[PDB]
């Protein structure tokens, strides 16, 4: 819960200004000492969650796409979503596709975005949010399509559906009326 | 071997000035430090602070170092020079120089009688730099030099056995307050006594008598 808590922190240290430096994660996290922090930012780097940019009399520290997620699993910890992690069915253009699980034990479907600093992030952020209401919009109207779980902040979790394209389907019995239907 | 650049310079590798004396007395400005080396063999420096200052030059954060020296003799020749430089001997160096170049005299005097040597000074100067101000008082024989150990190292270097001082301002920046006693002990040759009223006829430089000599060929 702490440290997630503490992470969630710095994650809101992002949203106040530019290239964040050191003691700005020292200080919005406003924990005990000087261990806590500059070894979770270690913990960070070397797990390439992070970065330096020591641009000239200022240290600053440089978010990449990999120290996000875990904030995004814990804002999914929030709402009942993923336990396990990682089966790569289709890497797209906007979006990476993965097949995933609950703690429930269902497989579901975890497209990140990637679309440094802010912007990576934000548009990825701005992709998943407006390809969640268009999904909302689709399913208000009542078309049939995936069901959304969720939208954790730029990472669209949704459901798995056992289907197969059109190319490897040779006909139905019923043509003219899936003419009729498309 | 030494070759001068300088017309007083030749002069001095010649011979043909022996003290300083001259030098104080026609109020010429020295540019060679070699000048000064041969003519005050008994010329012992000091550092009095060295310090790393951190320059941001050109996108380089960069270690500099700031060394304040004092040069001077048992009697009464002091110098002050502060140098920045890239290195810590070379500040050293060129402090230690600066110190050769910026020599004045001091007129050290007494304090009631007339016995031996002049020991104190001969009246009460004032010497300011930034908000530092320093004033001397004449102090009887073997009362010590009063002064903070910088202030009282300075006047070591100048064979000032008693003074009183007392300074204001910020005294916290050494190198104001260094700078202050060394104005204060560059004045005691600025104050026009009753004893110096005697009129003096002027006497002519080594300039001319040694013109012949001397001169860039």
């Amino acid at each position: 819960t702490d440290d997630f808590r503490v992470l969630q922190a710095v994650e809101q240290g992002s949203r106040s200004h530019e290239v964040v430096p050191t003691p700005l994660i020292h200080q919005i996290s406003g924990m005990r000492s000087q261990s806590g922090t500059n070894r979770a930012i270690s913990d960070l780097a070397k797990l390439s969650l992070i970065s330096k940019m020591r641009n000239v009399k200022y240290d600053g520290y440089r978010l990449t796409y990999n120290g996000i997620d875990y904030l995004a699993l814990k804002t999914m910890l929030n709402r009942d979503t993923v336990y396990s992690v990682g089966n790569t069915i289709g890497v797209g253009k906007e979006s990476d596709i993965y097949k995933v699980s609950d703690k429930n034990g269902n497989p579901r479907v975890m497209k990140i975005h990637r679309l440094q600093g802010a912007n990576w992030m934000h548009l990825s952020r701005l992709a998943a949010n407006k390809e969640y209401q268009f999904m909302s919009m689709l399913y208000s109207k009542g078309f049939k399509v995936p069901e959304p779980f969720d939208n954790s902040r730029h990472i669209v979790v949704m459901e798995l559906i056992e289907g197969y394209p059109m190319r490897r389907l040779r006909k139905h019995k019923n043509i003219p009326k899936l003419y009729s239907d498309l | 071997g030494w070759v001068p650049v300088t017309k007083l310079g030749r002069l001095v590798k010649a011979g043909k000035i022996t003290t300083i004396e001259e030098i104080f007395l026609h109020s010429l400005p020295v540019k060679e430090f070699q000048i000064i080396d041969t003519l005050l063999p008994g010329l012992q420096d000091e550092v009095m602070n060295i310090k790393p200052v951190q320059k941001q030059t050109r996108a380089g954060q960069r270690t500099r170092f700031k060394a304040v020296v004092v040069v001077g003799d048992s009697n009464g020749h002091v110098g002050l020079g502060i140098k920045t430089a890239k290195e810590v001997a070379g500040a050293i160096r060129a402090g230690i120089i600066i110190a050769k170049l910026s020599v004045i005299p001091i007129r050290r005097g007494y304090w009631g009688t007339n016995l031996g040597q002049p020991h104190s000074l001969a009246t009460k100067t004032t010497g300011k730099c930034g908000s530092v101000t320093v004033r001397l008082i004449p102090a009887p024989r073997g009362s010590g030099i009063v002064a903070s150990p910088a202030v009282k190292k300075l006047l070591q270097l100048a064979g000032v056995e008693d003074v009183y001082t007392q300074s204001n301002g910020k005294t916290r920046t050494l190198e104001n307050t260094l700078k202050a006693a060394f104005v204060a002990i560059g004045n005691t040759y600025g104050f026009l006594t009753p004893n110096l009223w005697a009129e003096q006829p002027l006497p002519v430089s080594p300039l001319d008598i040694y013109s012949d000599e001397a001169s860039a060929q």
